[PDB]
């Protein structure tokens, strides 16, 4: 149903890069949006996500501060503006998509729908 | 109809708050079409919670709001089909409780679907040590906004030793159908906790709402 195409992805020392992940398929409304990294592998980690009304941002790690994600229905599309862009950041960075909200965030195998891929360089 | 003058409910829950999980499962009824409706909670995991139970109470149906006749009952006409809403109150002292909920019409029943997470509330906080003892009673302000309707609270919480304990919810009620939005106005709302157990794991709850608008 849902289908995820990725952009905005770059390459940048404490910039910034707005990542983006259109959608088409479901209403947006409808979809919870979610974010994920690695950089040579070292595990996927939980970079941040949105839920369907806009009112639940969970965040991760690192990201806390310095990086923040919204969202725009009229558009349908989640923008992930990243600031302060440390070296540490240099990953590929995924957006999944979940429907219903995500209780629990982290769990990649509860987003059923996966985008490409876009690869940041700092 | 769909939506009977009698209606009952259950509602499953599982939620966090401040790392300790937990789970409940409780039952309900009420008239939806006059406003009034009661419900028996159960703490089934995690119980005893080391929390008050204040803040889990707004959590378990705006089904049963008496609207009138002018404005469309945009909550009842999602039916059979049913509606979700997400809540977020933001506390006085930096507590944030975040709420998912599904709704959904089985077999004559309301089924109630409720996923929680309470973070960032301080060690010494009238939540943690309940020192609360009900919610006043609330005005929530609704009105449509991006498709769907919005409702803006400014909750107050009574305290044990006689002052009181505020916080700011949002909260976004989307049908699962698109059926018609109503305009803006008021909901007001009186929740109380009509018994209870020792440790707060067997809960009854009583709520009375009434839809206004000039």
């Amino acid at each position: 149903q849902v289908q995820l195409v990725q952009s905005g992805g770059g390459l940048v020392a404490g910039g910034s890069l707005r990542l983006s992940c259109a959608a088409s398929g479901r209403t947006f409304s409808d979809i919870a949006v979610g974010w994920f990294r690695q950089t040579p592998g070292k595990e996927r980690e939980f970079v941040a996500a949105i839920s369907w009304s806009g009112l639940i941002i969970n965040y991760g790690d690192s990201v806390e501060d310095r990086f923040t994600i919204s969202r725009d229905n009229a558009k349908s599309a989640v923008y992930l503006q990243m600031n302060s862009l440390k070296p540490e950041d240099t990953a590929v960075y995924y957006c999944a998509a979940r429907i219903g909200m995500n209780y629990y965030y982290a769990r990649e195998i509860e987003y059923p729908y996966w985008g490409q891929g876009t690869q940041v360089t700092v | 109809a769909i939506i009977k003058e009698f209606m009952r409910f259950k509602v499953h829950m599982e939620g966090s708050v401040n790392g300790h999980e937990f789970e409940i499962e409780g039952e309900g009824e009420g008239r939806p079409y006059e406003g009034t409706q009661t419900a028996k909670l159960k703490v089934t995991k995690g119980g005893p919670l080391p929390f008050a139970w204040d803040i889990l109470s707004p959590q378990f149906s705006k089904a049963y709001v008496k609207h009138p006749a002018d404005i469309p009952d945009y909550l009842k006409l999602s039916f059979p089909e049913g509606f979700k809403w997400e809540r977020v109150m933001n506390f006085e002292d930096g507590g944030v409780v975040t709420v998912t909920q599904d709704s959904s019409l089985q077999d004559g029943e309301f089924i109630y679907k409720v996923k929680l997470r309470g973070t960032n509330f301080p060690s010494d906080g009238p939540v943690m040590q309940k020192k609360t003892m009900g919610w006043e009673a609330s005005s929530e302000r609704m009105y449509p906004e991006d498709g769907a309707l919005k409702g803006e609270i400014k909750q107050r919480l009574k305290l044990k030793d006689g002052g009181h304990y505020d916080a700011e919810v949002k909260t976004t009620y989307k049908a699962k159908k698109p059926v018609q939005l109503p305009g803006a106005y008021n909901v007001n709302i009186k929740l109380d906790i009509t018994s209870h157990n020792e440790d707060y794991t067997i809960v009854e709850q009583y709520e009375r709402a009434e839809g206004r608008h000039s």
